[PDB]
DNA sequence: ATCAATATCCACCTGCAGATACTACCAAAAGTGTATTTGGAAACTGCTCCATCAAAAGGCATGTTCAGCTGGATTCCAGCTGAACATGCCTTTTGATGGAGCAGTTTCCAAATACACTTTTGGTAGTATCTGCAGGTGGATATTGAT
DNA sequence: ATCAATATCCACCTGCAGATACTACCAAAAGTGTATTTGGAAACTGCTCCATCAAAAGGCATGTTCAGCTGGAATCCAGCTGAACATGCCTTTTGATGGAGCAGTTTCCAAATACACTTTTGGTAGTATCTGCAGGTGGATATTGAT
């Protein structure tokens, strides 16, 4: 039975996704999330499809860049595993929540 | 009747730029030199990014510049990267980059 | 409860693009929390622009204007 | 009718890369770029005129705005193209 | 002539704390504050009208601008004060 | 002649705010209610900060509001602190705050 | 040198106000370098406003305008 | 011979400086720094007294806040001592470096 | 727990820098009356495109098993960084004089604005035919991991 | 190093969504030409305030000694988190339908601009007095730290 060691596939995945540009979150699920949040602010709203896509392109770009800063906080702590305190430290320094 | 772009030796539309300036309410008056200068700068910059993007397109064996090529050209250029540091290019992805410590063996 | 539509694999994938190799189990809920706050803020502003224009439909431009407001300028959708 | 810089971006593209095309999504990004830089430059120019109690925006305000907005090397070159186009335009008609 | 909000700030100070003074440096800070908020609010109303292809900045653009700029409660109250002053103004010879 | 500030029941100068909107090139036209609304919003915010700055001066056994007090009022208030999140108040100092991990073990 | 005029005790006092308890010996040089990039960025813009107005004196407003466009608004020095 | 333990006086310093608002860098040395830096953009420049002081309030307010972020990065790493890498990480995440 | 050395705090005091109360001058500003223009709300509606139903499918999510190796806990110790001094270099104050040049004011003309016309053009609606490359396929090459 | 399971590279190829080629129409853009109005460069310069000394003061920085305690290196191991596998659901795709609502064209008056005239005001300047509080001295007592 063949088995790659832990971390090998993860690295394979990194090269894979850093090489492509397609969205990583499923389309329809993201769409329902946007409609749910908007709805809690104002009922009877409609969305141009491109408005939903503009939101998904901004959201994914924001999360990817966030994970980069988070990776740097983990590494700063002698770790290779990101944790909630890494995300929290990256957002505090970013000024997203003093 | 030559176009003001022609008079200026520019590709970008000087008359349009002068018009957009007035419509934008940036000041009460817009001097005739303003749009010429501005159209030139805009042209220079789109030339700078298209130069680099066309290179990224060739390096990827492509003939058509797509968003990923614009992102590669911008993030790989110190200055364009700074000018567009708070800008997100749709479908651009990111630059291949893996922190050393994450690589296997020694 | 659509935030749970933002799946574990979708979050791992985003982390990989961000160059992350190992993920703690608590990261998925933390990330959903963060995404939600991000969307609430952008949609809130986008919808404010919608109502101001007296429309019932949120446009790409509303989102683009909301994003520029937050310093998250987006190129590609008429903005 | 909605305006776009497409035909102009396209002309410049053929000057720098004669056999290279550009997808519409990329052209859409280029158009957003030109609009964005136009506003940022016009904005600095605008404030620059006000801080000085000037009611007119001339090439001069546009020049300072470019120096304020662009990083070292892009500025130096941009300022040249601009001055060069103003000079040339001034010696015509 | 150098205009300043100093006097109207001083007036507002006495309604809130009749026996409290304020230093010159503090007054300067407050003046900076009113100027900043004016510019941020005016600027947003500006963009608002432009986006909707409008030539006029009404109190409606000022209201949305306030909603866009101020945090929750500050906004709720600022809107209340705003609507109130325009209401009282409309009812007066 | 009763001033517009008086009519709308305000301390802030409605006439000045009007004149300022026009000369700032924010739009070709400026409705009549705009400077009123805006003047009132500027006034309310001024009251909100002076009230809090006043309390801070009281809590420090002082009667004169100085920069320190405006800082304390602002940074100790969730909403104002966000509103002024990217503003530096000269001679304001910072809030007394020591990360707990640095305090004596005891 | 002038950047060396910004002393260790001053850098320490600054770090103290920042709630810092222990300081590495290499921090002082690191800090001087950061302070310098900061001032060059701000002064560069301040001076650019000075030259535009055809003055030979940097004014408080020049600095205030420079700080504002760098996203570091400063209250207290006019405007 | 009395002697305070390491950390006690520093903690005392923290409390003393977080109470006050005075500038912590010497004025004349700072003024010399500013004039020298400006000399590289435009020769023979004069400075209003208020310009320099504006430059000093902004710089100190900037260094102090950066020291707060640096401190959080040291602490994240399970340390109580700030190092150059703590400042670099804080600047990197802030968008001032990379 | 005791107890000496220091720091910290609170009550009160006074000198003075900075806040304040009065008088006077005045240009820019704010209100007021009036004739003229116009932005954009109304009302009507052409028509884009958003919401929604439908059926087929296989890409991809979910849940489990398993064990590799990472994080967390712990212990040890070299030496860095803090505290406390003795020294003395230079910041800070502040008086005061020159004089740079910011800021006020008169001029006056190149350049902008407003208006009237003609000519040019970029965006669009209708059709129609190329082409760069995404994605499938087969197989040669390269990477990884057990031995 | 050898060796076998798997991923990875790429040449080959075709389907087609997307890019491209063109004739047509055309309202808005853009340029030409006047007559008219004016913003702000230009020169002269008064007076604000910036650069400069001079100079005892002594605050505060710098060099040195000692050792407390923190950072970083090294050890161990429970169990988290990655890799692989089976099962099957729900997202993706193709697509046609009704119609909400975004947007185009026209009608028109409530509210804005442009002036002109009168009046009210906030800012600049003096000139003179008033006061909150910074900074100094006490004495109390809380804190730190050796025993």
């Amino acid at each position: 039975p063949h088995r790659y060691r832990p971390g090998t596939v993860a690295l394979r995945e990194i090269r894979r996704y850093q090489k492509s540009t397609e969205l990583l979150i499923r389309k329809l699920p993201f769409q329902r999330l946007v409609r749910e949040i908007a709805q809690d602010f104002k009922t009877d709203l409609r969305f141009q499809s491109s408005a939903v896509m503009a939101l998904q392109e901004a959201s994914e770009a924001y999360l990817v860049a966030l994970f980069e800063d988070t990776n740097l906080c983990a590494i700063h702590a002698k770790r290779v595993t990101i944790m909630p305190k890494d995300i929290q430290l990256a957002r505090r320094i970013r000024g997203e929540r003093a | 009747a030559k176009t003001r772009s022609s008079r200026a030796g520019l590709q970008f539309p000087v008359g349009r730029v002068h018009r957009l300036l007035r419509k934008g309410n940036y000041a009460e008056r817009v001097g005739a030199g303003a749009p010429v200068y501005l159209a030139a700068v805009l042209e220079y910059l789109t030339a700078e990014i298209l130069e680099l993007a066309g290179n990224a397109a060739r390096d990827n064996k492509k003939t058509r510049i797509i968003p990923r090529h614009l992102q590669l050209a911008v993030r790989n250029d110190e200055e364009l990267n700074k000018l567009l540091g708070r800008v997100t290019i749709a479908q651009g992805g990111v630059l291949p980059n893996i922190q050393s410590v994450l690589l296997p063996k020694k | 409860d659509n935030i749970q539509g933002i799946t574990k694999p979708a979050i791992r994938r985003l982390a990989r693009r961000g160059g992350v190799k190992r993920i703690s189990g608590l990261i998925y809920e933390e990330t959903r929390g963060v995404l939600k706050v991000f969307l609430e803020n952008v949609i809130r502003d986008a919808v404010t622009y919608t109502e101001h224009a007296k429309r019932k439909t949120v446009t790409a431009m509303d989102v683009v204007y909301a994003l520029k407001r937050q310093g998250r300028t987006l190129y590609g959708f008429g903005g | 009718r909605k305006e776009s810089y497409a035909i102009y971006v396209y002309k410049v593209l053929k000057q720098v890369h004669p056999d290279t095309g550009i997808s519409s999504k990329a052209m859409s990004i280029m158009n957003s770029f030109v609009n964005d830089v136009f506003e940022r430059i016009a904005g600095e120019a605008s404030r620059l005129a006000h801080y000085n109690k000037r009611s007119t925006i001339t090439s001069r305000e546009i020049q300072t705005a470019v120096r304020l907005l662009l990083p070292g090397e892009l500025a130096k070159h941009a300022v040249s193209e601009g001055t060069k186009a103003v000079t040339k335009y001034t010696s015509a008609k």
